[PDB]
């Protein structure tokens, strides 16, 4: 399989299907590249699958993606240990590999069901910018007869806070829009904060867009409650000790302007996910489990 | 005077070697002497070239030793007595309603005895400074307090050996590495029946949860609150910041200095590295730079009280006090 | 004189001087209506004087027009008290008039002389949108032969970080320009904050733009030292719980978009006014000791 049609069907998955998520792309890429390889060692396997990976995260510089190329490389990791004969363990490799995007296809809807108990009646939501997984459990709260009015931040660089704003007005949920300043002037009127996750961190911290801590350091400055939905598949063994020690990859090209900050878990009430509702510790407890 | 000249040199050099008098209220005394003395030997027709001749000894007297705030306090303490005083015999602070509303140099011939007679005033107020500091020792001791101390307070241990006269306690006291001189303090508690343990600074963090209050002592108050204290005891306030421990900084106000901590690198004292490392280490010297800071800058709000010869204050109205001791045209001096 | 005129005043003093700021243009506004009045009574001037500032106030939406309006009404009762007779006051209002205004205008130059000497070689400073003081306050900086760096944000609803930095980049100052959203991002690298203040409210907080109070909040939250430069006649009695709590005659008009936020006097470390730094409790005596 060629570099350039790798590329294509990034893009080609990406394209048709919008609600999709870079990361389910990444990882389906990378499974249409395994199942037409034409190789024979799982050496050379592992090889063209980590420049895959690498020429990947070329074309997106997400930490979704990189987070979906380590868990793929430790998915044939572990398929491998099990089987030593190339052809089983490449057949073993396809199956496992269809049950796991279908797995990780419906992570969203169990996000959803899990995470939209935690509105009230009447509450006021506080969100920083687009994120399918909180359109999914704000629609989810309102499929259970639950009214509440979202707060949205413009998110400047790139106005997708209006994107959120109009697809939460689609089903004419009440619905705000404040700038980026002001989010320290809205802090006092929600009741929580809850956000997506582009890739969460061994510590229990996540990487997400660049106004994120600004809402974690507010709502834990005024005691609310700080919630992040976030995918299974957006584990990154990464530990940064600062905003600083972030990888310069993830920063730009996605007078210096980064595109994502790192959130302490210390500022972070609890993790939904599709595996549950998780404090940060258990987070890097899965980590610890994966890797033997 | 040639006299005159010979101790302001004396004091001085004084000063710049080290030493002299130990305790900061025998400086205070000699400091309030000498400028009594220079006022009244030097030759001066009006009240602008007295202020400049204090201005100048207090300059080189600051310049002497920077780190020791108590002459240059005095010195400032002076020029306002010098202030208010012309003012009254002559004449009759920024504020909004002085903004809203809205000179020296001309000889009276009777302003040098008012303020001979306000510096000694000041002097005797001086005097019983330490006995008004303990005499409110009961309203802040109760029974089987434990209290804690770092290094030799001589005012923390005056209060204490007032409040043990009546209630039993406990008291920690650390020492204060490398000069551990909290060991005489803890001597000389014990010596007054105050039942007390010896520990090291390290330990701090250790006991803090098993202490009540702290109370110390410091060098030099600072115009916004904060502390210049002995080295360790920033990292005391910040251990007794996590307990919530109330934290009771027993400081005469002769130790009030109107400078801002915007100076830097200046603030401690620096002294020969042979306290904390031995001459005798050899080699390894030559590649290791070693330094012994003696003082610490502590923030005002890890104080939560300042007790003084006037009573009780909170540190945010520290700014008031000031305004009460020093002439704002005096700060820079 | 007229309303019209009035305004016309107001509005053609601000412009053939860009460098003074509103409440100064307004207390000589004020002024120049109190030398051309052609009154006799200290009643009528008194209400015509209030209703001028109530005009002013309408003309543009500003706490410092609000603060400035305050303060001449407590200046011309302090004349008032001073001399009985209206004939003898007036002349004395009008006289202690100019030196009120000369003094205003020297509280700039006195504000950057004071604060100059905070700042030190090699540090990174961040302000928050276009201040003139901090803008004195740092080509003092550099007069004194000073090298630090200036980090700038946007303020997104009128650019006026891009100004600051286009300012500072004049003098050749090395300043860098981040998004509303990189506060608590850029916080880390500083080493102090400078902000200005359009109003300093009774309890030593202050009334700022919409982004201030993340800002200090970020700061409070990495232990960093928050200084705030404001002129004296920015005092107003004014005591806002919280956000709400804030007049709307100063947060719209000058979805939801605020122009101004409030910050407490838990998160201010120092305050460099003309009268001196004072602690954030300082700011409360002078109004008590103002208003008897």
């Amino acid at each position: 399989m060629d570099d350039k049609e790798l590329i294509e069907y990034f893009k080609s998955q990406m394209k048709e299907d919008p609600d999709m998520a870079s990361a389910v792309a990444a990882i389906r890429t990378l499974l249409e590249f395994l199942k037409r390889d034409k190789g024979e060692t799982i050496q050379g396997l592992r090889a063209n699958l980590t420049s895959a990976i690498e020429t990947l995260c070329g074309v997106d510089s997400s930490v979704a993606v990189s987070s979906g190329g380590e868990l793929f490389l430790r998915f044939i990791s572990l398929a491998s240990l099990e089987y030593s004969d190339y052809s089983k363990c490449k057949k073993i490799m396809i199956e496992r590999g269809e049950l796991f995007l279908r797995r990780i296809s419906l992570s969203r809807n169990k996000i959803a069901d899990l995470c939209h108990t935690f509105i009230k009646d009447g509450a006021t939501i506080l969100t920083h910018a687009y994120s399918r997984v909180v359109l999914r459990v704000l629609e989810a709260a309102v499929a259970a007869k639950k009214r509440f009015s979202v707060y949205v931040t413009e998110s400047q660089p790139d106005l997708s806070g209006k994107k959120m704003a109009k697809a939460l007005c689609h089903l004419n949920v009440p619905v705000t829009v404040v700038l980026d300043a002001a989010v320290g002037y809205i802090m006092e009127k929600a009741d929580l904060v809850i956000v997506g996750a582009e890739g969460v961190v061994e510590n229990g911290g996540i990487i997400n867009k660049i106004g994120t801590n600004q809402m974690a350091v507010c709502a834990k400055a005024q005691n609310k409650p700080f919630y992040v939905v976030a995918e299974s598949f957006k584990f990154v063994r990464l530990f940064p000790l600062n905003q600083q020690d972030v990888p310069d990859k993830f920063k730009y090209k996605a007078e210096e302007h980064p595109w994502v900050d790192y959130t302490a878990p210390s500022l972070i009430t609890l993790l939904f996910t599709d595996l549950g509702v998780l404090t940060p510790s258990a987070v890097s407890d899965e980590l610890i489990k994966l890797y033997l | 005077g040639s006299e005159l000249s010979e101790r302001i040199e004396s004091f001085v050099e004084t000063l710049k070697r080290g030493g002299g008098p130990r305790s900061s209220e025998e400086m205070a005394r000699e400091t309030l002497g000498l400028l009594r003395q220079i006022i009244t030997d030097h030759r001066w027709s009006n009240a602008g070239e007295l202020m400049e001749l204090i201005r100048r000894e207090g300059r080189r007297m600051t310049a002497a030793q920077p780190s020791e705030t108590t002459v240059g306090n005095m010195v400032r303490r002076v020029l306002k007595i010098i202030r208010e005083e012309y003012g009254r015999l002559h004449g009759r602070q920024e504020s909004l309603h002085k903004l809203l509303t809205s000179d020296f140099s001309f000889h009276y011939a009777q302003l040098q005895s008012n303020i001979i007679e306000a510096i000694n005033e000041l002097l005797v107020e001086l005097e019983g400074t330490m006995e008004n500091i303990a005499a409110q020792a009961l309203e802040h001791i109760h029974s089987n307090e434990v209290i804690m101390t770092i290094g030799f307070s001589r005012t923390v241990e005056a209060f204490l050996k007032e409040a043990a006269r009546k209630r039993k306690f406990h008291v920690i006291v650390a020492e204060c590495a490398p000069f551990c001189q909290g060991h005489e303090m803890a001597v000389n508690l014990s010596k007054a029946g105050i039942e007390t343990t010896v520990m090291t600074d390290a330990a701090i963090f250790a006991v803090m949860s098993r202490v009540n209050k702290v109370i110390i002592g410091t060098k030099t108050i600072l115009a916004n609150g904060a502390l210049r204290a002995v080295t360790g005891t920033h990292t005391l306030a910040l251990a007794a910041k996590h307990h919530s421990t109330p934290l009771i900084v027993c400081a005469p106000m002769f130790k009030l200095s109107p400078q801002f901590p915007n100076e830097e690198d200046s603030f401690h004292k620096f002294v020969a590295p042979e306290e904390v490392l031995p001459f005798t280490e050899g080699d390894i010297l030559e590649k290791v730079s070693v330094h012994c800071p003696v003082f610490d800058y502590v923030p005002p709000e890890l104080i939560t009280l300042f007790i003084s010869n006037i009573g009780g204050n909170a540190p945010s109205y520290i700014y008031r006090l000031m305004s009460e001791l020093y002439h704002p045209d005096d700060h820079v001096l």
